[PDB]
């Protein structure tokens, strides 16, 4: 994102967040000092080969959403997670009109 | 030690002919040293380990190893001030206050005042050492 | 009050209060309540002199409890005790947030943690510290505290100096401002602030930053650090500020550091070096004081060698100062300041132990004669060593005055007037050997030099008054006597070039002086004829008993008014006066067979101060001296101790809801409690008795009074005074308690005490009772939640600092006080000056006095 | 001895002993502050130093930081002057700077734990050789201690041979040199590596329970010194250490009970203590009281320690020895403390009396402390005092803790004033006095230790 200089999956693996040690909705294993992005490139790499196009982006919305919640109902800690997790949710979002399915949009 | 002993349970020049030095360990005795009631400290009869020591010491003189070793030793003088005390209240022989007054200086306090390469000038004249 | 002195009907109140105010988080309210003899585990209790007379030892021990960090209340108590007396270096170095990574998210309302390590760092950090902690000490989610928001922005203006941006610090600075302005201050009726005062000196040091940002080059920054000396003249009395207020000032000369501004940041340093010194805390001060010992300084490893010729190297630091001045007379080295201040040092430092012959001090005074040309606290100090030197020689035999001393003395009266450097300080140091040959003087009526000698010494004092002897009170007790021909000629003499002299109303060996001066060619009126004129009223009405107007109601007289009114007075601020505009008058014709009373009327339409005494105190002026003092040494916390002075220049002269106060007090003595069968029992009946006596009283019974007056202001700012005049009537051993304490105004500050009326009276007075301060049997209730162990023992503590690096000077003044005419304990507790709470000093001390 | 008398041809030869010194161990602005460096009063030049190296740029003055800093033991804050759990780790791949781990990673390894002791473990390795001796010494043990932090205590044997060969290789040289004061590192690391990993008389479960009875022997073999030979309860703050496991890591605290007896350098003392603390052992809070005092003060700890004294009367307050050291700290903090007359003390002179008797070396506490109220009160034949004589003769028969030792302490006055009496003899009030005292005295012989 501009300005934000760097390769956004590594913004997010620099997101680690003591409090919460204990995470996972679609295999999102997260602990104290274990960054989010940490989990971020586990879910991107292995999710190429699992999911398809268009249920890559629904596995990263729903996965990364469920961050995107626990982290906001998780008043304690800061949520530098959800703006960048966010931003590749609009990379994700943006990757094709005809490809992005409105299911995956919708939720 | 012996001679802060002697000298604030207060005789007042001490005898040479009663020093004797041995030479197993270094022992320095007082023999009579008659002290009680300030025997002898008003009377003030004689009224009275130089470079050589120095070299001897070392390269640095005396810098380091004399007071730090002496200085360790500090902390041993000064935690059992009240049992070398009574070691030294051997010197009756026939006193008190001035035993006080000098075993207060053995704690810390200083002659008329209230206070409780450069160390090879200062620690040389460590009153411990040079005193008298 | 309705429950016995300790239980759980009285802890588990306490404990919730503890706990809320830990919520809000007030650093003092926490040092007084985690003290208040909580009985709980061992480290939660310890805090009892958590920074009295120890504190660095209890300090680290909160840092390696809380090192674990998993007891957030005993980490945020980490920092409490980390603030309270400063160890801000272990802030920068608690390993949460100086690490690899630091927060742990949201420090919640948890936050005293973020606010005392903001603080601390920000006062000694840099670009490192500042930078990468805010970087992790401001993301935090939940707007609950605004602590670390006032502190996040100061150290963002800083993290701006370094990036060079006044414009940017600026900003900050004044956001800072709006923030602590907005929701830090608090309101009257209670401006007992000194609570307040930190978070205003937070202010003061932002306001620095700012125009050192805007500062526009070094000859503006000259003018800058001119106008903080400035501030430094006229601020207040506190190590605490001195430290925030200058160090802040150190981060900013570090963090913005060029080849300029490293000079700077070597003088900020070496301003809170010897400041932080000269107020008793030889700890952090030394730290920063090494700090800029990295850069060439002489003088300062003086000031380093004179607290260790407090504490154990008097030798060496003797030595050094001898070959390091006769060595560095070399490049720079200006000889009337870096030679002259370390060889003065050094002939103070042998005045006081006399283990080297004064031969070669005197000598060294040749020396500073030679080496020191512009500067002239040698000359002062060298006024006060031969006054030691007249001493000594009177103890060499009948050789009292000197040549020498009386020229000292004769050249420092041609430089009375140019600032006061020490003048009005000093002028014990003087008027102790003046009275001293003047009692040689009537004793040997060998000893031939008491007429020439006493007669230069009197024209000294004549020279100096006519077109200026001021201090004279304890010695000039009253005047009724010639045989030395200046005692009153001065005594009244001052008064007509002093210009309260309209308002008054040996018998044979007193007139031929005053008739003298009615002789000289300045008299106005005869003083004596109203003088006798009352006389002979007073000893006519002195037997009129039963079983005023003869010289009452007259007035425009020719003496000063008997009553005492007479001498508030100014010190060194640099032209100064020995006053406002006032003409005394209204003789008391009041039949109190005597209480005449007027106040302040100036021009200008304010009013100020007035309180009533009589019957020749001068020990109550020293303690002006001792507050003055307490101003040249600040020369956070802050205590605000207010103070008047009653001086004198004859006999008998000189100067929370209160109005609930002086009722609440009414109740309690109206509660009929009989007031003279109390007494009974102390006195009358069984001692060892009259201690549980003492004990039913306190359960008897005030301390309601006290806390109902207080509130958070009103209670903190009176422990603070009580604190620091405590300490003061300890440490000066005077006690002697009086009967309306205190009595204040009310509406904005204004809180001190009264009696300080006695000096050593309590130990070395007729039938010694107790020697300590004015203490109560409930004291620690007078204090309340915080008990009279609390933020009180803070301020005892801060008092300790503020009066004992001076302590050797005040120390060498009290010598002069011992006066027993109306020693050996003198010295004795000099050294001690060197070096609950009634729950259990109560017992102890007063009743082992009438037990 | 040829050479003249000002030190003139100095120069060239006075920067040579404070190098071989260094290892041989008979131990300008800067040049004048260490004046008082070592002097008896370490706090302010050591300050000094840890003040001209935060500056961390100049490394002579930062080794001289570390070491005199180090010598009083000043160990927690050693770690804490970490330049590794910082934004950075320490200096990586330790050069010939590595003279500063050697400093600290002892200070971790027994003021440190599994974080401690493991952060600056993966922290001290570092180098690409194995070159350095010391902190590879203390290294071996602080990868012993990681080692039982995994729990495996013959492997951690194993590291311990690592760390002994280590030592008794490269750190020692032969006699006619060294008397062993200045091999005092050495020594203290040898004896606490066989506290850390031995097993062969305390190798049995068995064993282990009595050896805690065993532990308590460790001062007889190392000494009394408060250097390192002080060992009657501080090295079993180490056995159950090294044996920490569920119910024993809860005994880790509870066997530091008189660890702290030993501690005005009590920084360490403090850590060490706050660590034990966070499992409220009352002895061990009792001499968390005694750190404090022994800083200077009286009556903090008088305070906290007399509430404790008047509070575990039944809870835990160890039968054993709890209250009875509580009381011990209590007689000679009331001692310094200038506020206890008589009655004061004697309370719980008669405390003792009715709660502990195994233990009255607190009441010669109280017999020191009426030498001093005596002494002040009376500087003759005073009865006050010849109670007091008569009540402390007759606690001196039993417990023979000190006896001998300060039975001197009241005869000596006793007999100098018969000797003053029979010179001078107002006086005629030491006569009923050295009468029953005589008596008494004599009532002991006849029902008292012979020796």
């Amino acid at each position: 994102i501009i300005g934000a200089d760097l390769s956004t999956i590594e913004i997010l693996n620099r997101l680690k967040l003591d409090y919460i040690t204990e995470f996972k909705f679609k295999n999102f294993v997260i602990a104290k000092g274990a960054p989010i992005g940490k989990s971020i490139v586990s879910l991107l790499l292995r999710c190429k080969k699992t999911l398809t196009l268009d249920r890559f982006i629904d596995t990263l919305l729903e996965d990364i959403a469920v961050l995107i919640k626990e982290i906001s109902v998780h008043p304690n800690e800061s949520k530098l997670a959800v703006p960048f997790l966010v931003a590749l949710m609009y990379q994700i979002v943006q990757f094709r009109p005809s490809a992005t399915h409105n299911l995956a949009l919708k939720d | 030690v012996m001679a802060m002993v002697g000298h604030i349970l207060g005789l007042g020049d001490r005898h040479c002919e009663n020093i004797l030095l041995d030479i197993q360990t270094g022992k320095v005795l007082h023999v009579d040293f008659d002290c009680l009631f300030e025997k002898g400290k008003r009377l003030p009869v004689p009224e009275i380990l130089t470079p050589n020591l120095l070299d001897a010491l070392g390269i640095i003189g005396t810098e380091g190893t004399f007071k730090k070793s002496s200085e360790v030793t500090l902390a041993l003088m000064r935690k059992n001030e009240v049992a070398l005390m009574n070691v030294i209240e051997t010197i009756m022989y026939d006193i008190q206050k001035a035993l006080k007054v000098l075993r207060n200086k053995i704690r810390g306090i200083d002659p008329q005042d209230g206070l409780v390469t450069e160390t090879l000038i200062q620690e040389a004249t460590s009153e411990d050492n040079l005193s008298k | 009050r309705q429950n016995p002195h300790d239980k759980n009907q009285n802890g588990q109140l306490l404990k919730n209060l503890q706990i809320t105010y830990e919520e809000i988080g007030d650093i003092d309210s926490l040092d007084g309540v985690l003290r208040t003899f909580a009985t709980g585990n061992l480290v939660s209790k310890i805090e009892e002199l958590q920074y009295s007379e120890n504190w660095k030892l209890a300090q680290d021990c909160f840092n390696v409890l809380g090192k674990f960090s998993d007891d957030p209340k005993t980490t945020t108590r980490m920092l409490k005790s980390m603030y309270d007396h400063q160890l801000y270096s272990q802030i920068i170095s608690n390993s949460s947030f100086h690490s690899s990574d630091g927060k742990i998210s949201l420090s919640p309302d948890v936050k005293e943690w973020y606010s005392i390590g903001l603080e601390a760092a920000n006062l000694e950090g840099n670009v490192q510290t500042l930078k990468n902690w805010v970087e992790q000490i401001e993301s935090l989610r939940n707007i609950d505290d605004r602590e670390v928001l006032l502190q996040y922005n100061i150290a963002k203006a800083l993290i701006a100096i370094s990036n060079e941006d006044p414009l940017r610090t600026q900003k900050y600075i004044h956001n800072s401002f709006r923030l602590i302005g907005t929701n830090f201050i608090t309101s009257s009726k209670e401006t007992t602030l000194l609570k307040k005062q930190n978070l205003l000196m937070k202010l003061h040091s932002l306001y620095d930053l700012s125009f050192l940002s805007s500062a526009k080059d070094k000859f503006e920054y000259k003018s800058n650090t001119t106008i903080l000396d400035y501030r430094m003249e006229r601020i207040g009395a506190d190590f605490v500020p001195n430290h925030y207020i200058l160090s802040m000032r150190k981060s900013f000369d570090q963090l913005k550091m060029n080849e300029q501004a490293d000079a700077d940041l070597g003088k900020t340093f070496f301003t809170l070096a010897q400041l932080a010194r000269n107020n008793a805390r030889l700890d952090i001060a030394s730290e920063s004081l090494m700090h800029c010992l990295e850069r060439r300084l002489p003088q300062a490893e003086l000031e380093f060698a004179e607290i260790l010729w407090k504490q154990g190297e008097n030798d060496r630091a003797l030595k050094i100062v001898q070959e390091i001045h006769e060595k560095y007379q070399e490049n720079s080295s200006v000889n009337a300041r870096d030679r002259a201040a370390v060889l003065l040092k050094f002939t103070e430092w042998l005045d006081l132990s006399n283990n080297s012959a004064s031969e070669q001090i005197i000598k060294q005074y040749q020396d500073i004669f030679q080496i020191d040309s512009k500067w002239d606290k040698p000359y002062y100090s060298i006024g006060l060593y031969y006054s030691r030197l007249l001493e000594r020689k009177k103890a060499e035999g009948y050789i009292t005055n000197g040549r020498f001393e009386y020229r000292a003395i004769s050249y420092f009266l041609l430089a009375f007037e140019k600032n006061t450097a020490k003048v009005r300080e000093n002028l014990p140091k003087v008027i102790t050997f003046w009275l001293d040959i003047a009692a040689a003087s009537i004793s040997e009526a060998r000893k031939e030099m008491l007429s020439k000698a006493t007669e230069d010494i009197c024209s000294h004092v004549e020279e100096a008054l006519q077109h200026c002897w001021y201090f004279v009170l304890t010695q000039l007790l009253s005047r009724l006597l010639h045989s030395h021909q200046s005692s009153a000629q001065i005594i009244m003499h001052i008064l007509l070039s002093l210009a309260y002299i309209t308002a008054l109303v040996r018998v044979l060996r007193g007139k031929h002086i005053l008739e003298k001066y009615r002789q000289h060619s300045q008299n106005p009126h005869d003083l004596v004829s109203s003088a006798l004129d009352l006389t002979k009223a007073l000893t006519r009405v002195c037997l009129q008993d039963v079983k005023f107007k003869f010289d009452m109601n007259v007035a425009p007289s020719a003496m000063v008014v008997p009553v005492r009114k007479n001498l508030d007075i100014i010190s060194p601020l640099e032209g100064y006066q020995p006053r406002p505009v006032v003409s005394i008058i209204r003789f008391g014709s009041s039949y109190k067979v005597k209480p005449k009373q007027l106040n302040i009327i100036g021009s200008d339409g304010n009013i100020y101060g007035i309180m009533c005494k009589k019957e020749d105190v001068r020990q109550d002026n020293q303690y002006m001296q001792f507050a003055t003092t307490m101003d040249f040494l600040l020369s956070k916390r802050s205590l605000g101790i207010n103070i008047y002075s009653v001086l004198s220049l004859r006999e008998d002269c000189g100067i929370v809801t209160l109005r609930s106060i002086l009722s609440t007090k009414y109740e309690s003595l109206k509660i009929k409690y009989s007031l003279k069968s109390l007494h009974d029992r102390w006195q009358h009946t069984a001692v060892d008795g009259k201690l549980e006596f003492y004990m039913e009283q306190v359960d008897k019974f005030l301390y309601q009074w006290f806390l109902e007056n207080f509130w958070f202001n009103a209670r903190n700012t009176y422990a603070r005074s009580y604190a620091v005049m405590a300490m003061v009537g300890h440490i000066l051993g005077l006690g002697d308690r009086h009967c309306e304490n205190i009595l204040l105004d009310i509406q904005t500050g204004k809180v001190l005490h009264v009696d300080f009326d006695c000096l050593f009276k309590g130990k070395r007075l007729p039938v010694p009772e107790i020697v300590p301060f004015r203490l109560t049997p409930n004291l620690l209730d007078a204090l309340g939640i915080i008990g009279t162990e609390g933020t009180f023992k803070k301020s005892s503590e801060v008092t300790l600092a503020l009066m004992r690096k001076n302590e050797v000077a005040l120390m060498n003044v009290i010598e002069t006080i011992m006066y027993d005419r109306n020693q050996k304990a003198l010295k004795v507790l000099r050294n001690k000056i060197r070096g609950l709470s009634v729950a259990g000093q109560t017992e102890t001390l007063i009743q082992e006095a009438t037990s | 001895r040829q050479n003249p008398h000002d030190k003139n041809q100095n120069g060239q030869l006075l920067k040579n002993l404070q190098i071989t010194y260094e290892e041989i161990g008979d131990i300008n602005l800067v040049s004048k502050i260490e004046e008082l460096q070592y002097s008896e009063n370490w706090k302010l030049a050591q300050d000094c130093f840890n003040v001209l190296g935060k500056f961390s740029d100049d490394p002579k003055t930062t080794t001289r930081m570390l070491k005199s800093m180090y010598d009083h033991q000043l160990y927690s804050q050693i770690i804490s002057n970490s330049s590794f759990h910082s934004s950075d780790g320490k200096i990586s791949l330790s050069p010939d700077v590595k003279e500063w781990y050697s400093i600290g990673l002892e200070a971790a390894n027994l003021e440190g734990n599994v974080q401690t002791l493991k952060n600056w473990v993966e922290q001290i390795e570092s180098l690409r050789n194995i070159d350095d001796r010391e902190v590879l010494l203390q290294y071996n043990i602080a990868k012993a201690l990681i080692a039982i932090s995994n729990e495996d205590p013959l492997r951690t044997q194993k590291y311990i041979h690592n760390s002994f060969r280590l030592i008794g290789t490269n750190f020692i040289t032969s006699s006619k040199e060294t008397t062993l004061l200045k091999k005092q590192n050495l020594l203290m690391k040898l004896h606490s590596l066989y506290d850390l990993s031995f097993l062969s008389s305390a190798k049995d479960k068995f064993e282990y329970k009595s050896n805690t009875t065993i532990l308590d022997y460790r001062m007889e073999r190392i000494g009394a010194d408060f250097v390192p030979n002080h060992y009657i309860l501080s090295m079993r703050k180490s056995f159950d250490q090294l044996k920490m496991n569920e119910q024993a890591d809860a005994d880790l605290g509870k066997t530091f009970f008189t660890l702290a007896q030993l501690a005005a350098r009590l920084d360490i003392a403090s850590e060490s203590l706050m660590h034990c603390l966070e499992r409220r052992l009352p002895q061990a809070e009792l001499e968390f009281a005694e750190i404090l005092w022994k800083q200077g003060e009286n009556d903090r700890a008088l305070k906290i320690v007399q509430e404790i004294h008047e509070k575990y009367q039944e809870n835990s307050s160890v039968n054993a020895r709890d209250r009875a050291a509580v009381l011990l700290k209590f007689t000679e903090w009331l001692d310094l403390s200038n506020n206890s007359a008589s009655e004061q003390i004697i309370k719980q002179y008669q405390d003792i009396f009715q709660i502990d008797s195994k233990w009255d070396k607190p009441y010669y506490s109280i017999g020191l402390y009426y030498s001093r109220l005596l002494e002040r009160k009376k500087a003759t034949n005073g009865r006050f005092e010849y109670r007091a004589i008569s009540y402390f003769l007759l606690a001196f028969e039993k417990n023979t803790a000190k006896v001998r030792e300060n039975l001197p302490k009241v005869i000596t006055f006793w007999l100098d004033i018969a000797a003053a009496s029979i010179s001078e003899a107002r006086k005629e009030m030491l006569s009923k006095a050295t009468e029953d005292i005589c008596s008494h005295v004599e009532e002991a012989l006849q029902h008292c230790p012979t020796y």
